[PDB]
């Protein structure tokens, strides 16, 4: 494709150099963080938390040797910083949340997600098996928390925000 | 570049710089006076290319220029396998004049040889992680096939060749896409793709293997 996913300040989004906020565009008072979920005892699935402004950021990843990413790039999404590979995002099936954006610390050449254009800003898809069908990550509501999960045509909409207030 | 040093002034006259609000992000190579090779990760709808370049200011770069290109045209099985087929032909608005510091470079008709010492050149990031303000150049020598494909595999194709990944840890890295792979005085690949950070010891980058494309650079030139 030729569209470039651009931050709030309509600049290239980096392949990896820098960490962005997933801000949402109509839920800018709550934040990416993570959750527990099923009888887990660590924090592994990512949830949009009310209480966290503007939330855990993250890098997008292109195994391409670009500096900017495309709608059409496989990307990694991954919290923390380039040099960690221990928030790297996933989707994992855990009843009752269905397919669910959890963290791993293992990562594929080759991601699993993109960023595509939706209204004002951008939504996230997957790909499982970075085959041609995407399915749009949504919230899901289970246990007081709004899990980031599969929901195909109720994707949660986001502008990208470069975190430079760190 | 990883561990390069600045290149030779326009000791690589057939180096393009792609830029999009006077800022570089990719390379491409000059293979015909009308036409620029690139990696088809690069694709845009139109492109501002600049060519006799050393540091990427064209207004302190005599003998440079800054031209027009609307038409390219994506290798038709590019992302089939997902990553292969990386190559794309952009066709300049008009031909240019070759000079010394503006010239096309021919390709390589043979595959690449295992072990065989190359030449890569871009303005991507340095080890340090900050952008070059002059063309880098840097050695890396090709892997055979066995070690690009047990290191890549299921993503290997032989549209692709490895190298690098030498205790040296000198590669290309992100800003590098499209640029050359000179090998024994021809165009052998492009920068494509790889593994970050850049320069791990024993892994090598990927190139697009041109080899295997030159009957459709010479088709899609000559219509
Ligand atoms: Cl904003
Ligand atoms: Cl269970």
């Amino acid at each position: 494709g030729s569209s470039v996913v651009v931050d709030t300040n309509g600049q290239p989004v980096s392949n990896g150099a820098d960490a962005y906020y997933l801000v949402p565009v109509s839920h800018g008072h709550a934040g990416l963080a993570l959750a527990k979920i099923g009888n887990e005892a660590e924090p592994r699935a990512v949830v949009l938390d009310p209480h966290h402004r503007p939330g855990l950021p993250v890098r997008f990843e292109s195994p391409l040797r670009i500096n900017i990413i495309k709608e059409s790039y496989f990307l990694n999404i991954k919290f923390g910083p380039s040099s960690s590979d221990s928030g790297v995002w996933d989707v994992i099936q855990q009843d009752p949340i269905g397919l669910a954006v959890k963290v791993t610390d293992t990562k594929s050449l080759l991601g699993p997600f993109k960023v595509e254009k939706e209204g004002e800003g951008y939504k996230i898809v997957y790909y499982p098996e970075r085959g041609q069908t995407g399915l749009d990550i949504g919230l899901v509501h289970r246990n007081d928390k709004y899990y980031l999960a599969v929901k195909d045509g109720e994707p949660c909409v986001f502008k990208i925000r470069k975190a430079t207030d760190e | 570049i990883i561990n390069g040093e600045d290149c030779s002034p326009h000791s690589q006259p057939w180096q393009a710089a792609l830029v999009m609000e006077n800022e570089l992000f990719c390379s491409g190579v000059l293979v015909h006076p009308q036409w620029v090779l690139s990696a088809a990760h690069c694709f845009q709808n139109s492109y501002t290319i600049g060519l006799g370049l050393h540091s990427l200011e064209a207004d302190q770069e005599p003998g440079s220029q800054m031209v027009e290109a609307s038409l390219s045209v994506r290798h038709p099985e590019y992302n089939r396998p997902l990553l292969a087929n990386d190559l794309m032909l952009i066709k300049l608005d008009e031909s240019v004049s070759e000079s010394d510091t503006i010239r096309s470079i021919s390709i390589a008709s043979q595959c690449p040889t295992a072990g065989n010492s190359c030449l890569v050149s871009g303005w991507g990031l340095l080890a340090n992680g900050r952008m070059p303000t002059v063309l880098q150049c840097v050695n890396v020598s090709v892997v055979s096939e066995e070690v690009c494909s047990k290191l890549y595999d299921p993503l290997y194709h032989p549209s692709m060749f490895c190298a690098g990944g030498g205790q040296d840890q000198k590669d290309s890295c992100n800003g590098d896409s499209g640029g050359p792979l000179i090998c024994n005085g021809y165009l052998q690949g492009l920068v494509s793709f790889g593994k970050a950070p850049c320069g791990q010891v024993g892994v090598p980058g990927v190139y697009t293997n041109l080899c295997k494309f030159t009957e459709w650079i010479e088709k899609t030139v000559q219509a």
